[PDB]
RNA sequence: CGUAAAGCGCACGCAGGCGGUUUGUUAAGUCAGAUGUGAAAUCCCCGGGCUCAACCUGGGAACUGCAUCUGAUACUGGCAAGCUUGAGUCUCGUAGAGGGGGGUAGAAUUCCAGGUGUAGCGGUGAAAUGCGUAGAGAUCUGGAGGAAUACCGGUGGCGAAGGCGGCCCCCUGGACGAAGACUGACGCUCAGGUGCGAAAGCGUGGGGAGCAAACAGGAUUAGAUACCCUGGUAGUCCACGCCGUAAACGAUGUCGACUUGGAGGUUGUGCCCUUGAGGCGUGGCUUCCGGAGCUAACGCGUUAAGUCGACCGCCUGGGGAGUA
């Protein structure tokens, strides 16, 4: 059930990625936004927009470099089953550097590259490379 | 499964308006309704096991809305299980 | 901008998902490709295909069926190219080391046709040579000398040519070939929508290939 | 955890876990900092002392922890008030071997009665046992009784599973579709618990045509406690109540979201000179094939065994043992 979306968003990512198509579409939400910011920001995917008010819809244009797509990996990490918090010092790293993770802290749903900057920690809602 | 009659006449003496037919009280009450309607039914017979799922099916849902109401409005509970003569 | 008289699209169900993109069809049970994106490949196709026939054509216009084999013996065979018009044997291409003396039977023995032994032997031997000879002849006719190794390779129907394409993909070469809208394409770099057996989008694009290989750099 | 160990036979549901979306507030979880504390030894780093080393020793580092204070508010939890897509309720219809009860029909078998008719019938691989001169079998007519419903009939349909096929009425459950209207997170899952649950089997009474464990006879065979034959009891049928198991199987737990295609079957519904026995859409269910992907492979593949999440069940070498 859709009991957890932020997965749901993102594998229906992950999924079009792998069918090579263009955009995706989903219920939106204040949440969903601030990955997908993050998702474009550090530019794995061109550029989200929600069209809609009573019944907003996030949407995603995703990215293809080469062939390939861009978002190589998209797993949740935290999750209702089991939520994953990491203080600042225990912040984890993606391949190596390369690529990011997404944690949402006292200062908002910012990378690992940041978070770590903004010497804090939080929750760590996915990972991506 | 209840008459077109009957259940208007219902959702008539429950809700704000007919009309205001999901009411949570207005379920109920048909739910009700149709549960007793059918302690006859099953009265006779008795092994009609498969309709009594369904019936089951009735006093469960009846029982999860039952719940509802109380926490939601704890006053309009009260008031409907006396009117519908339950909850001994 | 079109130029394809009648070659329009072609082929019914049977219709490879991946061949969506060059589609605009949906007639009567049957697609017409994207007539209006087939010639942005004629731009790249021939382009390419030249750009390499000046640096130096070697070419294999393969393609096959009894019903446009001799249609591909043409000035498609007659310039900086060679070809295939008959079953295509298998490992022509990634075992040539092995096919390289299927060559040297052929030659020696036409060079020899009129030469050599010939009239001689038995008169059974003869005509019962001359199907050794006969045989060769189609598939590996085209092959004759390939003094520049196969270079990028032309073929008229992707997957009919399963095997040829195949080993292209396999030893590098760029393989251009024409995809009718049935046929999977990816096996081809250089790709070209629109209908592959019928008796004009091939002499079309195929006389057209020979028109730009046969002319590049004087 | 399809086929190797492993999905409870099926469902409903308490506790429990998890839970769409908005704004406010709370600050428990979470995060930040500060302070105190975290015995020494030990471990580790850099040294110092015994001829080296083990050994001894200086000083750090480390003790990933705990508590107090103050902060941060994205996520989670709490409180509040909403929201409409999740989930219900309502309206008219549609298909159906879905369940329960009662009524009823023709075809056959067995039996009873009678006409005609006469020496065999029946059965097997072949036989014999058996049946017939008290007239069999064969045929015809009338009658009794029980059991099951040919054709339709179909990778057809319904049900949670078990499983449900003549026809008719009555009672009744679920599913689906088309419009909009109402409720407003009322949801998902579910250890315990409760219900249902083929066949056989048990209890009291019926009922008994055919079938048939047991048992008897006849054969076969080296033996034949069998397979075959002639018989035939429980049982198979009804009511009431037990039992609670099956290769109860898709050997695949339930719910949700997402991801190329192709040819059927079945069932709703919108539109099109209905002007074709149709034309184009749009749901529910179903069979075959097949792409990515997955797999030890076989295979699965939008009805997943692909990609994800929530909860539950269960597995941890064979035998011993599903035994004590
Ligand atoms: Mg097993
Ligand atoms: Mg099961
Ligand atoms: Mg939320
Ligand atoms: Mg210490
Ligand atoms: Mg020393
Ligand atoms: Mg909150
Ligand atoms: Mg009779
Ligand atoms: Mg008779
Ligand atoms: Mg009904
Ligand atoms: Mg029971
Ligand atoms: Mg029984
Ligand atoms: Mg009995
Ligand atoms: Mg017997
Ligand atoms: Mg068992
Ligand atoms: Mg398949
Ligand atoms: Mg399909
Ligand atoms: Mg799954
Ligand atoms: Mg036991």
């Amino acid at each position: 059930s859709m009991q957890d979306p932020i997965a749901d968003m993102l594998t229906r990512i992950r999924n079009g990625q792998a069918a090579n198509k263009a955009a995706v579409t989903m219920p939106s939400s204040k949440l969903k936004v601030a990955i997908a910011n993050v998702l474009k920001e550090e530019g794995f995917i061109e550029d989200f927009k929600v069209e809609g008010d009573t019944k907003p819809e996030l949407e995603l244009t995703l990215k293809y470099f080469q062939g390939k797509a861009v978002v190589e990996s998209i797993q949740r990490v935290s999750r209702p089953g089991l939520r994953i918090y990491k203080r600042k010092d225990e912040l984890p790293k993606v391949m190596a550097g390369l690529g990011i993770a997404v944690v949402s802290t006292s200062k908002g749903v910012m990378t690992d590259r940041a978070a770590r900057q903004a010497g804090l920690g939080g929750e760590i809602i996915c990972y991506v490379a | 499964s209840l008459s077109t009659e009957a259940t208007a006449k219902i959702v008539s003496e429950f809700g704000r308006d007919a009309n205001d037919t999901g009411s949570t009280e207005v379920q109920v009450a048909l739910l009700t309704a149709q549960i007793n309607h059918l302690q006859g039914h099953f009265a006779e017979h008795k092994k009609d096991h498969h309709s009594r799922r369904g019936l089951l099916r009735m006093v469960s849902q009846r029982r999860k809305l039952l719940d509802y109401l109380k926490r939601k409005d704890v006053a309009r509970y009260t008031q409907l299980i006396e009117r519908l003569g339950l909850r001994r | 901008m079109l130029k394809a008289g009648v070659h329009f699209g072609h082929q019914t169900r049977y219709w490879n998902p991946k061949m969506k993109p060059f589609i605009f069809g949906a007639r009567n049970k049957v697609h017409i490709i994207n007539l209006e994106k087939t010639v942005p490949m004629f731009n790249e196709a021939l382009a390419e295909l030249n750009k390499i026939a000046s640096r130096k054509g070697k070419i294999l216009f393969v393609g096959t069926k009894r019903a446009a084999s001799e249609a591909v013996k043409d000035a498609a065979l007659s310039c900086d190219q060679f070809f295939v018009n008959h079953r295509w044997l298998g490992g022509m291409l990634t075992n040539w080391k092995t096919v390289r003396q299927s060559i040297k039977r052929l030659k020696d023995l036409e060079t020899q046709s009129q030469d050599g032994t010939f009239d001689k032997l038995t008169k059974k031997e003869a005509l019962m040579r001359t199907r050794e000879l006969e045989k060769l002849e189609n598939s590996l006719g085209g092959i004759k000398d390939m003094g520049g190794l196969p270079d990028a390779l032309f073929v008229i129907d992707a997957d009919h040519e399963h095997i040829a394409i195949k080993e292209a993909n396999n030893l590098g070469i760029p393989v251009f070939a024409i995809v009718d809208t049935n046929s999977d394409p990816d096996g081809v770099d250089f790709v070209i929508p629109g209908n592959d057996d019928a008796i004009r989008a091939v002499t079309l694009y195929l006389g057209a290939v020979a028109a730009t290989v046969r002319e590049g750099r004087s």
